[PDB]
């Protein structure tokens, strides 16, 4: 291998970062444009999420790997707003590379942004406040409409204010020594082709993904305390005498293992593999609902909800094979919903933890994929939203509001970190600047208003009232002065706290880079 | 490339040309072979003429063109090491710029330190004009013998110096005197006449009616056919002129050589044939071949020397030394202030700034000490050529000159057993050391301010 | 060509020694290393740098073994050994031109190294065996070779209190091999805390150890014959374990062939018996010392006596990671083991935290190996060079010029810290030479103030063993290079 | 498009990076390499940009800046010229952005328009102190010594530059009126002032030292045709029958020359000045009269002779008038075996002559630039007396008031004006790199200076700290600072007005 020296090796990663930055900047905001990627098998996919793009982005430089780790980290922290988070780390290296050229030391920018961000927590907490001007569930309704950023389905969020918001209201459970939690993945997403996306229906419970084929299954079921039986077992030579010995015993054992579940009082049976028609005959006389061709991962969520424990095969402490009743779950009722000639099992009234499900409808798989991951990413935001009642004003207007706080903070510290604070505040103006590029607007006209109006409250004395501005602020679509508080646009505190703090730490490893060492692969 | 890295790619190249002529300084120098781009071969032990004509790339050596055309014309003595002397102040600054010192702080540091050592030179300054004509003439004999001529003239300079001093006394109250020489003879066989050397030939002229003159005639325009040809010749013999000078019997006389004939004879040039008269005729003793010998009975302002040597290179080295000898003697009689050179004057200015460094202190403390170390490297050049330890010998001489205020004792350029320059009668012009040591700071003003070099295209 | 062939490798050695100068100090910068497998590894120390660097010159290859000895001792500032090596090789080129034999140059470095150790003993500061005041100040200061002390607030008392509780306050050895560094995804750097017992990487339960693999009779009418015979052998194992009351079983590496049958997990699930496999044999030392578990080769020799003992064993789930925590330790041991679980958001932060914490443990081991304290910021390097400069003129001889160059090479270490911070090389050193005569020996230099100021008041302390081992290992490397006068390429 | 302008500005900034060590006395000389092997090392940008090879056609604007710098102002090539293109450096990130430079050109135009009123507001009137031409011009002369190699020895030049311009008529001041004679070799302190017309260089032929240098009251005489025998005479058609007829041509040419020299001899002039050179035919004729004769008079020399004695070129003896014969009070011939004509006692002469002498030819070339720059300072000071601190620190206090007008914009031009004030911070940044000072330490106290002291903040370089150049007696004409922004306005607006270039072949 060889080694490349000089300061040009840092610019090589910056130019490579700016090359992939402008690619994902086109997906920022609802006015942005989606992109198409190809797996080089001939198949393609359409998604605006940067987490999928960076996962499929091939970068031989270590700078591209940091963006992958940053995108995967924001998935568990937030899960949405990738274009409003990961892209921030792009221009962060651009302005930091400008000062370090001559009169600035690499650690000065590291210590410059660290002290600024540490003191910005109190500045963010000033703007940060509890949810106000919201009645009942309107707190999540106003946030559900904010999905226009990083997700292009935000135009349909008017109808999504019901199915999506009410989905996580019924999953409320109490665990971890009296702590209200919202378990992730508890919402099962189903896909269908037909009608329109406005036909989505919310199920207050888990909905199993399957299709009813054999008509021997009962079409109606009633009664409470329905027992769920999950079984992963598959139930369906020189002379013919040896063949008859193994055949007559196999047919007897398969039908006997079915009767072991019948004696346990199981109302519904979930089998991973297929079920023969002769086995379904015992379910009709015993009033049992048979189900075949089930996914193992889909049955794991049932154990965490109703409590039904999966059984690999019949066995016991002794040599006799039977089925214990302790493996059965608890659910209130079973509902069969037929959607486009496809019937799914709806499980409601879970025991351990309550869950829900959402059925999606669309034209093709690409129309469903835009409605699948996007709405699923909005559920992860609601997970962190209801955890901390404090919220921030939406529209990405908090970056321009904190710029006036950094102007007075730059004079407090000063020294060599004053230039880093000025560039850190100038980097915050790039976020609304990119929003004006895709919206075909004038950035200099909007930024001039972001600096003039939002800084009027800091210059004027707050104790004298004379507020005369709200500062709360902007408008992407119309380029006019309106308020989101009346328009219902608000963002949770997770979009900034525990979000940009880890994103601004990406430049710490970049500024300490000296040279590049590449070893020849085997 | 720009910045400090660009300054090192150029200024540091001055150490290369400094070590080239380092071994050629003084009588201990060695002959170096130089080849011009045109194919000419130049072999001499004088480093002043080596760096004068050379083909180099970096412009750091191009500033030496104005230095070579100055010191050689103004003084000529001790000018062999003027580049090493100029680089001595630069080599000390190369260690200062590494410390981050500003060039103006270096320039003002060496400028003020060089002015403080002038007062020390006034204390040891002597006057050769205050003595009689016996001591004044004797000092001119040993001045260029132990210093100026480095080639073969070490022992034999008594012949070249005596002929040079007598040429100075005759014109004493060189630009109007033409001097040249022919390859042949030896050192002690050189001849001196009053007049200008005429290489063109036509025999002996007898005394005329006037005392000690030939009534010489010079006509620029040729006679202009046979009737007027012999008629104009008889007009020349009317005034008793046996020798006639015409461009188209001495014929084919150069333009500059013809004027030197009229200057020595105090005559006039006659362009026509009707302007010939005894008032326009020059005064010359006689013209004969002993190349025609032009003699002047009365004392005139034209006195030339004829260089003779066994080798063709001796004539070029001896004559060039006479051009520099006339410049040194001119400054000795004009400027009464004189100093003792040959290693004593360079060390003298080093101890002056050394004592003044502890008085000023401040930021200039190490700047003044660097100026002392820069002057200490000058005798180190002659120490290696003479076999003496540069560090060991100077450490002993600085200790002897500490107790005894006389600085004349120092490194001997000749290498003899006498370290006292006053005993060897080594005298250098005070203005000479001023145009060498002090004026070198002016050359450093252009070098220290070098920052970025702009290289254009073709 | 004895001199020219050796000098050709010195230039390549000084080039690597000059490149690693940017990796020293808090103002330094690290390098990016791309492994042949495709994984990116970035570290400030020269351990990974020299490990992945392949140079045909044998001098550059011998620097790996020399640095590896210092990496296991200190771990921070280990590049100064190579920097001092490259400085002595560059200074030996001028000493060799004076007519001095290379072995005499090599022997003069060892003679000056013996005096350097005595200076560190005279400048040795008194330090108590067990204290939380002195050990914390010395721990976070040596970590300045990387970026640590920002988040070390919770990390500094951890390494101090853990090592003292592992063995004792009597110093002597106190090896670090008993420390289990556990890396898990999630959490932050400040969330890293010590655990009172051993934790598992992969209520009142007993933890056993199994060296074999539980499985039917398959060492590494037919339908009913297979089911009955396999379940019979697995049931006999369950009866022996149930009588021993062992709720936690540990299995060796299963990835080869047999692994573990699913039928054996069904019988052990009713008895609430834990099954853990794919465990490296190196973890037995932690299981035998900490949990008192005796390796069990065969089920025939399985009994309760070979089983371990514990008070409370429970499973702790931190950020989705399943970790088995053991509360209390009951066994016969003179050196109880303490495990530390490292938490971090990204793998690059977790990998950097390991080397940052491991180097923080090594400096504590250097304090219990040899007690002492020295000044920071390369200040002791000047006082050692100051004495050798005066002793060179006293002894005179041919070593006077060699000890002067050996003392000048010691000034490169404090000069490197100034060059990486944006300070002039000679201008700062020139000002320090007047300050070293001022501060009077042990008074050190601070990086933030960029000048000479107090050490203990500024929380700057360094162990004496690191400076002693650095000079010793650097001297052995320089004497070996000049002693080899030529190289050869063969089988 | 906008991408081509970025490459055009980077080519202009590339040479400006080397021209940074110019403004201020602490600047460093810049080295150039030409094709003629003859280069001039100086801080002057007019000489460097003239000899620098131009690649892109827009780079020729920098050459026109130096040409307009001397025509509109006359000095500041080491200060104003390098700052004419600094607005394009701060406008470089604006080109990548969608911001149209049309509003940027209006942003800088409105910024420099309000700055002129600020320059006149801070201008101090010295007429209240009754400062004469001594104290006023001496403090301005030391300010002109910035960017010049001579510093410690510049005290001798202050006395020479002030006394030379005061002898010249203060109603009409021009560089072409006063003469400058550069003599290589010698020393700098040997420079003297001449009260009259001086010859171009010198003429040395035949007898040279034989001419006495001490005269009483010579008289100036003007001639036209060249004098010589059968060499430079005008060719004509002459019928030659025999070889002996050539003697008649010699007599016909001599009598034609003799009658013209005998008729003019009645004037009795001791100095003979001809438009062409003088040969030996007139030399021996003038030797009997014991009069001085010098030929090869340049056209610039004759124009200054008319201002004193009032003579005229005489091609014939019939037009000779007594009014064309002047005189002088004293005449002395001045170096390196070269005679220099020096006239004295010419009160009617409207022109002056200064004799410059120096060892280095490159250093004296900048001294000529120092003379041209000092006259423009004296010319604009005597017309209007105003006090402005030099060293580029004048825009420091002005930048604070410029930010006040930006807050009243509330438009796209608000951030444009802030970029103009940010461009003013480049001046102290380039000065810190020249003296090695920390740029951050100066900029921190620069923003804190206008909050307390205000007035004049000069950043004194002698104390290595912050200070005021007003108390240091550093004065600069305000007309140079006012027109400094006008030169940068037309320069910045010209490059931003070209979105593409066209090159044929």
């Amino acid at each position: 291998g060889e080694k490349i020296s000089g300061d040009d090796i840092r610019n090589q990663n910056v130019l490579a970062t700016m090359a992939v930055a402008n690619v994902v900047k086109s997906s920022l905001g609802p006015v942005g444009l989606d992109k198409m990627l190809v797996d080089d098998i001939g198949d393609f996919t359409v998604t605006n999420d940067g987490a999928t793009i960076l996962s499929l982005l091939d970068v031989q430089h270590p700078a591209g790997k940091i963006l992958v780790e940053l995108a995967q980290q924001q998935d568990r922290e937030i899960g949405d707003g990738t274009t409003s988070v990961v892209i921030i780390a792009s221009e962060l290296l651009k302005r930091a590379n400008e000062l370090v050229k001559n009169k600035i030391h690499p650690t000065t920018i590291i210590t410059g942004f660290r002290v600024a961000l540490r003191e910005a927590i109190r500045f963010i907490n000033e703007v940060l406040s509890t949810s106000v001007d919201t009645l009942g569930k309107e707190t999540l309704i106003n946030i559900a409409k904010t999905s226009m950023s990083s997700k292009i389905i935000g135009a349909d969020s008017d109808f999504f204010s019901n199915m999506v918001v009410d989905a996580l209201l019924a999953v409320k459970t109490q665990n971890s020594k009296g702590e209200i939690k919202y378990p992730v993945k508890a919402v099962n997403v189903l896909k269908a082709h037909g009608k329109s996306a406005t036909e989505s229906l919310l199920v207050p419970g888990y909905a199993l993904n399957c299709t009813v084929a054999s008509q021997a299954m009962p079409k109606r079921i009633a009664g409470g305390n329905v027992k769920i039986a999950c079984l992963d077992l598959n139930l369906q030579i020189d002379d013919p005498e040896q063949l008859e010995q193994i055949r007559k015993r196999e047919a007897g054992i398969v039908l006997e293992r079915v009767k072991k579940i019948i004696d346990a009082g199981a109302q519904v049976v979930l089998t991973t593999k297929g079920i023969d028609d002769l086995c379904l005959k015992e379910f009709v006389e015993a009033k049992i609902m048979g189900v075949r061709r089930c996914k193992k991962e889909d049955l794991r969520r049932i154990a965490r909800a109703t409590g039904a424990t999966l059984v690999s095969s019949m066995s016991n402490l002794e040599g006799e094979e039977t089925f214990e009743s302790s493996y059965l779950g608890l659910c209130d009722e079973v509902v069969q919903a037929k959607f486009s000639d496809d019937e799914c099992i709806l499980i409601k009234g879970t025991s351990k933890h309550s869950s829900s499900s959402i059925i999606l409808r669309g034209a093709n798989d690409y129309s469903l994929d835009e409605m699948e991951r996007s709405l699923h990413d909005s559920l992860s935001v609601v997970k962190r939203t209801l955890e901390s009642g404090n919220v921030v004003p939406g529209g990405g207007c908090v970056e321009a509001a904190l710029n006036i706080y950094l102007d007075n903070f730059a004079t407090t510290v000063g020294s060599r970190e004053q230039l880093a604070i000025a560039e850190f505040a100038a980097a915050l103006l790039i976020i609304p600047k990119t929003l004006a590029v895709n919206a075909a607007k004038d950035s200099s006209e909007l930024v001039a208003k972001l600096r003039s109006y939002h800084a009027a409250s800091q210059m004027a004395k707050p104790e004298d009232v004379k507020r005369r501005s709200y500062r709360n602020g902007l408008d992407l679509i119309r380029g006019k002065i309106v308020d989101e508080i009346h328009a219902g646009v608000l963002e949770p505190t997770i979009s900034k706290v525990k979000s940009l703090k880890s994103a601004l730490e990406a430049c710490v490893a970049i500024l300490r880079i000296d040279t590049m060492i590449t070893v020849d692969p085997e | 490339q720009h910045g400090l890295e660009a300054k090192k790619s150029h200024i540091l190249a001055a150490r290369s040309v400094a070590s080239i002529i380092k071994t050629s300084l003084g009588p201990r120098g060695l002959d170096k072979i130089l080849i011009s781009p045109d194919g000419e071969i130049t072999i001499t032990n004088d480093g002043a003429t080596i760096l004068s004509q050379m083909e180099l790339d970096n412009e750091i050596a191009k500033l030496l063109v104005q230095l070579s055309k100055s010191q050689d014309d103004e003084i000529g003595d001790g000018t062999t090491g003027v580049v090493v002397l100029a680089s001595a102040l630069l080599d000390q600054a190369l260690e200062l710029i590494q410390k981050g010192i500003h060039p103006i702080k270096i320039a003002n540091g060496f400028d003020e330190a060089a002015k403080l050592a002038i007062s020390k030179l006034e204390e040891t300054c002597d006057d050769i004009s205050a003595s009689n004509d016996e001591l004044f003439r004797d000092f001119l004999l040993r001045a260029a013998k132990t210093s100026l001529g480095s080639k073969i003239v070490s022992k034999d300079h008594d012949r070249f110096a005596e002929m040079a001093v007598e040429a100075v006394i005759n014109v004493m109250d060189f630009d109007l005197i033409k001097m040249q020489g022919r390859v042949g003879g030896s050192i002690s066989d050189s001849k001196l006449i009053n007049g200008v050397i005429l290489d063109k030939d036509f025999k002996c002229v007898l005394p005329k009616e006037g005392s000690d003159g030939v009534k010489l005639a010079i006509l620029t325009c040729p006679f202009e056919e046979q009737d007027k040809f012999k008629e104009m010749i008889d007009d020349v013999k009317k005034a008793g002129a046996d020798v006639v000078i015409c461009q188209w019997a001495v014929r084919w006389v150069g333009g500059q050589e013809l004027e030197h004939i009229a200057i020595s004879t105090n005559g006039r040039i006659v362009p026509r044939f009707q302007d010939l008269s005894k008032d326009k005729l020059g005064t010359c003793s006689r013209i004969y071949e002993q190349m025609l010998i032009i003699e002047q009975s009365k004392e005139t302002k034209t006195v030339t020397c004829f260089v003779r040597g066994s080798n063709k290179m001796i004539v070029d080295e001896a004559e060039r030394a006479l051009h520099d000898s006339l410049c040194v003697v001119r400054n000795l009689v004009k400027d009464s202030r004189v100093v003792y050179g040959g290693g004593a004057a360079e060390v003298t200015m080093s101890l002056a700034v050394s004592e003044e460094a502890d008085k000023q202190r401040g930021i200039d403390q190490y700047a003044f000490r660097g100026f002392a170390q820069a002057l200490d490297t000058i005798p180190m050049t002659l120490a290696e050529n003479s076999g003496l330890d540069p560090i060991g010998t100077l450490s002993t001489l600085k200790s002897k000159q500490l107790k005894e205020k006389i600085s004349n004792i120092g490194v001997d350029c000749l290498g003899y057993g006498s370290n006292d320059m006053k005993e060897l009668f080594v005298v250098d012009p005070f203005i000479g050391k001023k145009q060498q040591i002090l004026l070198a700071t002016q050359l450093c003003r252009m070098i220290l301010k070098i920052d970025n070099v702009i290289i254009s295209g073709k | 060509k004895p001199q020219e062939v050796r000098k050709a490798n010195i230039i390549a050695a000084r080039s690597v020694a000059d490149a690693i100068r940017t990796s020293l100090g808090p103002k330094g910068m690290d390098k990016m290393i791309k492994t042949s497998r495709g994984e990116i590894i970035i570290s400030n120390d020269g351990h990974t740098i020299l490990k992945q660097m392949a140079i045909l010159h044998p001098v550059a290859r011998m620097l790996v073994e020399v640095s590896a000895a210092q990496d296991s001792e200190a771990g921070d500032g280990t590049t100064s050994v190579v920097i001092l090596t490259g400085a002595l090789l560059g200074a030996a080129e001028r000493l060799l031109n004076k007519g001095i034999h290379p072995t005499i140059i090599a022997d003069s470095f060892q003679s000056a190294a013996k005096r350097s150790v005595d200076i560190l003993l005279e400048m040795c500061h008194k330090v108590s065996l067990s204290d939380r005041e002195q050990l914390v100040r010395a721990a976070s200061t040596s970590l300045s070779s990387k970026i640590v002390s920002q988040y070390s607030s919770f990390l500094a008392p951890l390494a101090v209190d853990s090592v003292l509780k592992i063995s004792d306050e009597n110093s002597k050895n106190v090896d670090l091999n008993d420390i289990r560094l556990v890396k898990k995804v999630g959490g932050t750097i400040d969330d890293t805390e010590m655990i009172d017992g051993v934790v598992l990487t992969q209520e009142k339960a007993k933890i056993g150890l199994i060296q074999f693999q539980i499985s039917p009779p398959k060492p590494d009418r037919q339908m009913d014959k297979i089911l009955k015979e396999e379940r019979a052998y697995l049931l006999n194992i369950c009866k022996k374990i149930k009588k021993a009351k062992c709720n936690v079983l540990l299995i060796q590496k299963s990835i080869l062939r047999d692994a573990v049958n699913d039928l054996a997990l069904h019988f052990l699930s009713k008895l609430n018996i834990m099954v853990v496999k794919d465990i490296e044999r190196e973890e037995i030392e932690f299981l035998s010392k900490g949990l008192g578990c005796k390796p069990i080769a065969d089920i025939e020799l399985f009994t309760e006596d070979r089983l371990g003992s514990a008070d409370l064993v429970e499973e702790i789930d931190s950020d989705g990671s399943k970790i088995v925590r053991v509360t209390g330790i009951r066994n016969n041991n003179a050196r109880p083991t303490v495990s530390v679980v490292i938490r971090g958001a990204n793998n690059m932060i977790i990998d950097e935290t390991e080397r940052s914490l491991h180097d923080a443990l090594c400096v504590i081991r250097c304090l219990v190996k040899e007690r002492g304290l020295i000044a920071g910021g390369g200040a002791p390097e000047i006082e050692i060079s100051r004495r050798l400069s005066k002793e060179a003129r006293s002894m005179e001889g041919v070593q006077a010029f060699i000890w002067q160059e050996f003392a000048s090479a010691l000034e490169v270490i404090p000069t490197t810290l100034a060059e990486n911070a944006g300070l002039n090389s000679i201008k700062v050193v020139t000002e320090l030479r007047s300050k070293h005569e001022n501060g009077e020996l042990n008074d050190g230099i601070s990086v933030r103030r960029s000048g000479t100021t107090n050490t203990y008041e500024e929380h700057i302390l360094q162990p004496v063993l690191v400076s002693t081992s650095a000079i010793t290992l650097a001297s052995e490397c320089v004497k070996s290079i000049l002693r080899i006068d030529d190289i050869a390429f063969s089988r | 498009g906008k991408g081509q302008i970025i490459s055009n500005i980077n080519a202009c900034v590339a040479v400006q990076e080397a021209l940074k060590p110019t403004l201020g006395p602490l600047g460093s000389d810049i080295l150039i390499v030409t094709s003629n092997q003859k280069t001039t090392i100086s801080n002057d940008g007019a000489t460097i940009l003239k000899l620098l090879d131009v690649v892109h056609p827009a780079a020729k604007t920098l050459v026109d800046i130096s040409r307009a710098q001397d025509a509109e102002v006359g000095d500041g090539t080491t200060s104003v010229t390098i700052l004419a293109g600094e607005l394009m450096k701060e406008a470089k990130p604006f080109l990548e952005e969608g911001i149209s430079s049309h509003l940027i050109m209006k942003g800088y135009r409105k910024a420099v328009s309000l700055a002129v009123e600020k320059i006149n507001e801070l201008a101090v009137d010295i007429t209240s102190e009754k400062s004469s031409g001594r104290e006023l011009l001496e403090r301005c002369a030391r300010t002109a010594m910035s960017s010049k190699l001579i510093h410690n020895n510049a005290d001798f030049f202050v006395k020479m530059c002030v006394d030379a311009v005061l002898s010249l008529d203060r109603n009409d001041l021009d560089d072409k009126l006063i003469g400058i004679k550069k003599i290589p070799g010698g020393a700098m302190e040997e420079s003297l002032f001449i009260n009259g017309v001086a010859f171009k260089k010198t003429f040395s032929y035949a007898g040279f030292e034989q001419q006495p240098k001490k005269f009483n009251n010579p008289k100036i005489l003007s001639l036209n045709v060249e004098l010589e025998l059968k060499a430079e005479k005008d060719n004509a058609e002459v019928r030659v029958e025999h070889v002996e007829d050539y003697q008649a041509i010699v007599d016909a040419e001599w009598q034609l020359i003799f009658e013209k020299l005998r008729q003019v001899e009645e004037t009795g002039a001791n100095i003979v000045l001809s438009k062409l050179p003088i040969g030996d035919l007139a030399t021996q004729f003038f030797a009997d009269r014991n009069i001085f004769c010098a030929g090869r008079v340049s056209a610039d020399d004759m124009n200054r002779v008319i201002q004193a004695v009032g003579g005229s070129i005489q091609s014939t003896t019939s037009d000779i008038k007594p009014e064309h014969l002047g005189t002088c009070a004293l005449f002395e011939e001045m170096i390196g075996s070269e005679r220099y004509n020096l006239f004295q006692g010419c009160p009617q002469a409207k022109t002056c002559t200064l004799l410059l002498r120096g060892g280095a030819e490159q250093v004296i070339a900048e001294v000529e630039r120092s003379l041209h720059d000092a006259i423009m300072i004296v010319k604009r000071a005597l017309q209007n007396k105003l006090i402005v601190a030099g060293g580029g620190a004048t825009e420091m206090e002005v930048s604070k008031c410029l930010r006040d007008y930006s807050k009243t914009i509330a438009g796209k031009q608000q951030m444009i004006i802030n970029a103009f004030a940010k461009a003013l911070e480049v001046i102290p940044r380039q000065l810190c790199e020249n003296a090695g000072f920390d740029a951050i330490e100066i900029l921190n106290k620069l923003r804190l200076a206008h909050s307390k002291g205000e007035k004049w903040y000069g950043v004194v370089f002698e104390t290595e700290n912050i200070g005021d150049n007003f108390a240091k007696f550093v004065w600069e004409p305000a007309l140079v600072k006012i027109n400094a922004l006008n030169s940068a306005t037309e320069a910045t607006n010209l490059i931003l007005s070209v979105d593409e270039t066209i090159t044929n072949k």
